[PDB]
């Protein structure tokens, strides 16, 4: 009844989201320089084949069969490459998900956010210069995340360009806080941004994260 | 528009969503940080929930009414009002359909139910952690398994040479390195054996897997799961046209279309018939919501979410708080969510994403969904600001706070005041008093209407100025707009039906509201800082019934009994009994004197009397002989000297005194003579009769004069108290001191322990109980009748006998916080002063008290909730269901031949079952009588010891009850109306005393809740002969039968609980009604042993017998009223075998039209009155009670129709109360003006 | 437990909320070449004392109907 409910307890609070897909990026093993140049390779030659097959199925000259299966092959070579290629870079994109943890968007979507940021990355990836995956899509990964946290962490819409004077605020606030001890002054977070001391008011009232009407005061 | 019938309720499909819908939501955006506006197919959007302020386009082109319907070409949005944007709904198209979570989380889960899962499986399913096969084809995959099988067997023969082919090299590979190197080789030797096993479990490791993957194969079936899915994934890509298989919830909708659902519900049938057992018992809950989409027209396709609504902008609204701050709702984050969701796994299908990023978006999704409709549903919960779980949609229909217990039920109204009563005494009991201030805001456009309609206001805009400023023109208008104009006065908390009145409002100057004091005993509304809400009836129909049902001079008796309750109460109490108290050695008493003098005292008129009585000569109590003339004289004397004609013009001689006599002038000119000083049981018995006998404005304005007079002479009453006035009684110290030479004795043995603390303790507390008693005695002894104590007290006026002893002499006992007797008494009266020791062991009984009586009308409060939401239906619907069933009263004491005492609450105030036939057969009452206290005497005097009275308890009514099995009503004093709400009368009636109810509260709740006993007491199930075996600490009961076989025996007996005083003893015979061991008899017991019947007595019996107990007196039919609702029912063991589950609480007549079979099985059930609400006919109340999702789900996938024959539920939707003026019979009445009044004109 | 205790709790609280602060600050900052009066968070006491006579209903408005309602209150 206790220990039953214990188990119970134990089994109910199973998948949590986060458990649930951290299994599923540890399944499909990462790759090393050799098979990202190969999958690259694979993708890009899949691309070349469909944009070569584009000119015989739009154009005309029906090709023998062997030819078309093989091209058809390529394709399917190059859809199984950048499938498997996103299904191995997946640890990168959890690794700087977990920087941005309870900054107004949840930890979940961030992910995802990184995982488009990474497909396109998988697109405009060029293996000739042979930059390590990682290295080249934490711009993608980061970019993506910080675009999505951007728009959708806050109810109200604000511009990247007008949300990172108000998160760079928050920084060099910190900062402030941090080193002198007590709390900055609008006049003075003006001369550090070096702005008009009537909007960094303007600013903070955007900055004013709206509140809930069901609350117990 | 105006119009309503039955409601019905379903589960909204996609295409219905999409149909309600007026656009799409594709956009996360709530509003724009500058203009503050709505961004275009975001939340709040103008174009789909209509425009924000009234006639507005968003960018601004149309702004005037001219342009109806008119759909701006710029933007898109329609110019209408502002309203809309309460009433339109949204919607968002999902690129994956997701599954609803209300058929899932709930126990049981039936879209789990459906599609025959375990709720876990399902969850794996639902949520991404299992792929699901919808349709293999059994002869396309059957047809050419021969060539697949082979090419099988080859693919197994391939790795087997591979495998034979590794190990022979490994083999030759370790002979060629012994050979070569010939202990050092021999473990060398042992590495080549351990690396060939390594092959050999490699090997068979594959075999087992491709074994295992032929067997999957093989045995494959529409709801299979798959636990790992390196199966499905070599299944995936061979095998490409047999089977089909997705993961999430789009499988669950593949799988309902492939359905047929009576396949399903004749499988049920022989799976019910022949699997009896636990496969029926889980067969049977699926019955129902199998069963329901046959008989049901919505399908079960709406269970999966292909688009999800989109509740409307202003329900959760985004409004600037003051001082810069945004105020939103929580719903905004939850649907931005969703829709962020939902546009990323848009982009995902648009980019051609790998299927575990999409499967993850769309579990998150789902998660998301889920969480919006219910958070704290699944798991953890959502936060935003310092981890506090956001409220979804779910959570504002759901708790104490959501909806239906606060928010649907009461709310704060306009024409409405609230102020602080006084009491004004001047006042007639229609009438009332209002602080003119506070009257003239709350008539404040009637007084504006009248203003406006003369020439006092210019213009309405001026009119509502004057009335601002309050200037002198207004007042005189005020009492032309207030001209008999009746107001609502209400006092919460509202206890019974007399607790709000309405009165005709005069005007005050003050601040307070001058209410009468003869409904201060209705309202229970003492003077000490309560307040009461005033209500301005606005329609002609709310004015009307204002003046008509809830007059105060109207409703002079209680719902509860038909006493009288606006009666004089306190001071018109001690006023009235000086007034007619007649007292011997007075002032110009009427002595008769003997030979020498005249008889002196005798007056010819009253006015004479008053005039000596206004003179210093004669006192208003004095034997006087008064001729009288105006006031009808008593039975007798009429009787005597008059006996033809009666007595308007005639006069006669009385012995009384003036105060009678003017108090006999208040009383109706043809009432006869009182001659009995007025103690508020004589004044109950007076008003009572009065009451009864002649019109409610004559006892109206009698009862009026009665205050008048009452207070008038409540002053020359000469009740004051003083310190010589309060007088300690001579034989206190006496007797007190001669307990204390005893007391020393018990404390001496207790001090020594001869006598034990509880024997010491009970032989203290009784001797000093004797004491306390005493002391009472002494102070009703010693105390003079003229004593202003004893007047307050004596007359009935307020206090008891108890509050003098305690006043007068001593306090007595006091008890600990426990509840136990303190062993020293309070030796000292009040008068005399208390020791810091007594003061502070009185202490714990008055806090106690204070904080039991705190929590009681809270409880009381709860019990009252309980008993309406039971009662919702219990309305009077038709005059007659014309039954000759009725309910057994015995109406005497067996004979005289010995009057029952109870016979007021139980046959009085009822309608007769039979005609009353005696011994003879000389039938003294017949059919349709109202039983008053003639016929009750009547048919006392007729000589029977009983009669079978009409009640609700057999009524055989389709809805609620019929007028004439009621019996007349109480409010009335006439034949109980074809409107009434009896049932929630009954209710507030029962519900009322609770807080005056001090063995108590805790019966009355388990009875009225039907639970088990705090002393489960056996009842005979058979007849017989008792037999004592004393057994071992407990007892052991035998009752030896009548008719033969075996004797009734339980194990252990409580002892302390003490057996049934006929007394219980060894070779006695005792009856099937009578209960074994003093206590409570087990309702379900009874019910099961005797029938309902005799159960419907018991609860009755048993719920008086605690009222009686406490001094208050409710009429039994109130009760029977509850007890009927809880007997209505019947329990299934197994029947029906058509939508009929085994285990299932049935209603009656619904339950016999099925079970009679024109072209089942139910034994008689005792529900609880919350198990009665929760197994309520109706859907949206039992929602409104308690478990709202868990019955709105089944509600829905049931498709159940509510009649709204339940007030409760009619309450909730802002329509007409069915119940009182709101049937048919009155809602519909065509008035015109005669054919004779007409042409007169 | 009386004001000064119930102060003391929310000093306590306050200090170990500093505690957590300067275990990292010493760890993040050079040794020797620290100055605790230079790296110190003044924060987390303030705001633990603020926070007690903010809104926490141990801290009452002072019951000013007369003086012997603040002597009892
Ligand atoms: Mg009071
Ligand atoms: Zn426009
Ligand atoms: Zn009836």
């Amino acid at each position: 009844a206790l220990r039953q409910a214990r188990k119970d307890a134990e089994l109910t609070a199973s998948a949590d989201s986060v458990r649930a897909y951290l299994k599923q990026i540890g399944k499909v093993a990462l790759l090393n320089a050799e098979e990202e140049v190969e999958l690259a390779k694979r993708i890009e030659a899949g691309l070349y084949a469909t944009q070569k097959l584009a000119e015989l199925a739009e154009k005309g000259e029906k090709l023998p069969v062997q030819q078309r299966r093989d091209m058809q092959w390529i394709c399917r070579d190059g859809d199984r490459a950048k499938n498997h290629l996103l299904e191995a870079n997946l640890r990168l994109v959890v690794s700087l998900a977990k920087r941005y943890t309870g900054r107004g968007m949840a930890f979940l979507d961030l992910i995802q956010e990184g995982n488009l940021g990474l497909i396109r990355a998988v697109e405009k990836f060029d293996y000739t210069k042979g930059y390590k995956f990682s290295t080249y899509a934490t711009w993608w990964i980061r970019q993506a995340i910080t675009r999505a946290m951007a728009d959708q962490a806050r109810t109200i819409r604000i511009p990247v360009h007008m949300v990172e004077v108000i998160n760079k605020l928050g920084r060099i606030q910190r900062e402030l806080l941090q080193d002198l001890g007590r709390e900055p002054t609008p006049e003075e977070l003006a001369k550090e941004m070096d702005i008009t001391p009537e909007k960094v008011l303007e600013i903070q009232q955007y900055a004013r994260e709206p509140i809930s009407l069901d609350q117990t005061i | 528009v105006n119009f309503f019938d039955e409601l019905r309720i379903g589960l909204a499909t996609a295409d219905d969503i999409r149909n309600w819908s007026y656009g799409e939501v594709k956009k996360p955006e709530t509003i724009n940080y500058r203009t503050l506006k709505p961004e275009k197919d975001g939340l709040f959007c103008e174009k789909i929930f209509g425009p924000t302020r009234d006639w507005e386009c968003y960018c601004g082109k149309y702004k005037r009414v001219r342009f109806k319907g008119i759909i701006c070409e710029r933007c898109g949005v329609e110019v209408t009002r502002a309203k809309v944007r309460r009433e339109r709904m949204g919607h968002i198209e999902l690129a994956a359909p997701v599954t609803h979570i209300w058929y899932f989380k709930g126990v049981p889960s039936r879209l789990g139910y459906l599609l025959d899962l375990a709720p876990k499986d399902l969850e794996k399913i639902i949520y991404f952690a299992a792929y699901v096969i919808t349709s293999v084809d059994d002869e396309m995959r059957h047809n050419e398994l021969s060539t697949l099988e082979a090419e099988m067997a080859v693919e197994k023969k391939a790795v087997e040479d591979q495998r034979d082919a590794d190990l022979e090299a490994r083999a030759q590979k370790l002979e060629a390195d012994l050979a070569e190197l010939e202990d050092v080789r021999r473990k060398v030797r042992d590495s080549g054996e351990r690396e060939m096993r390594q092959l050999r479990d490699r090997a068979q490791r594959e075999l087992d897997r491709l074994d295992e993957i032929w067997n999957t194969f093989t045995k494959l079936a529409p709801k299979q799961l798959i636990v790992d899915e390196v199966l499905y994934r070599e299944l995936q890509d061979r095998y490409g046209e047999y089977f089909t298989g997705a993961m999430g919830a789009e499988s669950i909708k593949k799988l309902i279309e492939n359905f047929d659902i009576d396949a399903e519900a004749e499988s049920l049938r022989e799976v019910i018939r022949s699997g009896k057992g636990q496969k029926k018992l889980r067969a049977l809950k699926r019955l129902k919501v199998v069963a329901a989409f046959q008989q049901s027209g919505n399908s079960p396709m709406g269970m999966v979410l292909d688009a999800v609504p989109v509740i409307p902008p202003e329900l959760r609204p985004m409004v600037q708080l003051d001082g810069g701050r945004f105020a939103t709702s929580d719903l905004n984050d939850l649907y931005r969510r969703v829709i962020n969701r939902n546009n990323r796994l848009k982009r995902l299908i648009d980019l051609g994403a790998p299927e575990i990023i999409v499967n993850n978006e769309k579990r998150m999704l789902q998660e998301s969904v889920d969480a919006l409709f219910d958070n704290g549903r699944r798991g953890r919960p959502v936060t935003g600001p310092g981890n506090r779980p956001l409220k979804s949609l779910s959570d504002l229909l759901k708790g104490k706070q959501g909806r239906f217990r606060q928010n649907l039920l009461g709310k704060r109204v306009d024409y409405s005041g609230r102020s602080v009563i006084v009491v004004g005494p001047q006042l007639k009991l229609h009438q009332c008093g209002l602080p003119k201030l506070m009257a003239l805001e709350l008539f404040k456009p009637f007084v504006m209407k009248r203003l406006v309609d003369l020439n006092h206001a210019q213009n309405i805009k001026s009119a509502k100025r004057m009335v601002e400023r309050q200037r002198p023109q207004v007042w005189d208008v005020l009492e032309e707009v207030i001209a008999e104009h009746p107001v609502l006065l209400n006092r919460a908390p509202t206890l019974h039906r007399l607790g709000i009145q309405a009165f005709e409002p005069q005007l005050v100057e003050g601040k307070a509201i001058q209410l009468h004091p003869l409904v201060c005993e209705a309202f229970n509304a003492d003077f000490d800082g309560d307040q009461m809400a005033v209500h301005l009836p606005l329609s002609a129909e709310a004015q009307a019934e204002a003046r008509i049902l809830m007059l105060s001079s109207n409703n002079i008796l209680s719902p509860a009994s038909g006493k009288p309750l606006a009666m004089p109460r306190l001071d018109m109490v001690t006023g009235l009994y000086y007034l007619t108290t007649l007292v011997e050695g007075a002032t110009g008493e009427y002595q008769a004197a003997t030979k020498d003098a005249p008889e002196q005292g005798v007056y010819s008129s009253p006015a004479e009397a008053i005039m000596a009585m206004d003179r210093g000569a004669l006192s208003v109590r004095a034997k006087i002989k008064v001729r009288l003339t105006e006031l009808r004289p008593p039975t007798d004397l009429e009787a005597q000297l008059f006996e033809n004609g009666w007595k308007p013009g005639d006069a006669w001689t009385a012995e009384t005194t003036l105060g009678r006599v003017m108090f006999n002038e208040l009383l109706p000119k043809s009432y006869p003579f009182v001659n009995e000083q007025m103690h508020k049981k004589v004044q109950a018995r007076i008003i009572n009769d009065l009451a009864e006998r002649f019109p409610m404005i004559v006892v109206a304005q009698t009862v009026d004069k009665l205050k008048d007079a009452g207070f008038y002479w409540a002053t020359r009453s000469g009740v004051t108290v003083s310190m010589a006035d309060v007088l300690v009684p001579p034989q206190k110290q006496e007797i007190l001191e001669r307990h204390e030479a005893e007391a020393d004795a018990i404390e001496r043995k207790y001090q020594r322990g001869a006598l034990n603390h509880t024997e010491r303790n009970e032989s203290l507390v009784k001797i000093w109980q004797d004491a306390t008693e005493e002391v009472g005695k002494a102070l009703e002894e010693f105390y003079p009748a003229d004593n202003p104590i004893i007047t307050i007290v004596k007359s009935g006026a307020t206090g008891n006998l108890t509050q003098t002893r305690t006043l007068a002499g001593m306090k007595g006992l006091v008890t600990n916080p426990k509840g136990e007797f303190i062993p020293r008494p309070i030796k000292s009266s009040f008068r005399e002063g208390l020791t810091v020791l007594e003061y502070f062991i009185n202490t714990h009984g008055a806090r106690k008290g204070l904080a039991d009586t705190a929590l009681r009308t809270a409880d009381s409060g709860y019990l009252t909730r309980r008993l309406v939401d039971v009662s919702q239906d219990v309305i009077v619907r038709e005059h007659d269901c014309e039954t000759e069933r009725g309910i057994n009263v015995t109406l005497a004491e067996r004979g005289p031949d010995i009057r029952d005492a109870h016979v007021e609450t139980s046959a009085f105030a009822r309608t007769l079952a039979t005609d009353a036939v005696d011994a003879n057969g000389n039938v003294i009452i017949e059919r349709g009588h109202d039983l008053g206290d003639p016929a009750i005497d009547a048919l006392l005097a007729a000589g029977i010891t009983t009669v079978k009275v009409r009640s609700v308890l057999t009524c055989t009514s389709a809805t609620g009850v019929c007028a004439m099995c009621y019996g007349r009503s109480m409010a009335t004093g006439k034949l109980v109306d074809i409107g009434e709400a009896v049932g929630i009368v009954a209710a507030q009636s029962i519900g009322e005393p609770g807080t005056q109810l001090t063995g108590g509260l805790p019966r009355v709740q388990e009875l009225f809740e039907a639970r088990v006993p705090r002393n489960k007491a056996p009842i005979a199930d058979v007849a017989g002969r008792v037999r004592l075996e004393e057994s071992d600490k407990f007892f052991k009961i035998t009752i030896v039968p009548d008719d033969g076989g075996e004797e009734v025996v339980y194990d252990k007996l409580s002892k302390r609980q003490r057996l049934r005083v006929g007394v219980l003893s060894d070779g006695d015979h005792v009856e099937v009604g009578d209960q074994l061991m003093e206590g409570a008899a087990d309702p379900h017991e009874v019910l099961r042993v005797q029938g309902p019947r005799e159960v419907q007595i018991h609860l009755v019996k048993e719920v008086q017998e605690v009222y009686r107990a406490q001094g208050v007196s409710i009429h039994d039919k109130h009760i029977e009223v509850i007890v009927r609702q809880m007997l209505r029912r019947v329990t299934i063991i197994d029947s029906g075998s058509t939508e009929f589950l085994p285990g299932s609480l049935t209603e009656r007549a619904e339950f016999e039209a099925e079970n009679r079979r024109v072209v089942a099985a139910g034994r008689p059930v005792l529900m609880g009155i919350t198990k009665a609400s929760l197994a309520t006919d109706s859907w949206l109340s039992a929602a409104s009670f308690q478990e709202t999702t868990r019955v709105l789900t089944d509600a829905a996938i049931n498709c159940r129709s509510d009649k709204l024959n339940g007030l409760k539920e009619n309450v909730i939707i802002g329509k007409l109360i069915p119940a009182g003026t709101g049937i048919s019979r009155y809602r519909n009445i065509q008035v015109q003006p005669t054919e004779e009044a007409r042409a007169a004109a | 437990r009386t004001v000064g205790e119930l102060i003391q709790n929310q000093i306590r609280v306050g200090l170990s909320r500093m505690e957590r602060v300067v275990r990292e600050r010493m760890t993040t900052q050079d040794v020797e070449a620290i100055t605790p009066q230079t790296l110190i968070n003044i924060r987390p006491v303030v705001a633990a004392i603020k926070e007690f006579f903010g809104t926490s209903q141990l801290s009452q408005f002072m019951d000013q109907n007369n003086p012997l309602s603040g002597l009892t209150h």
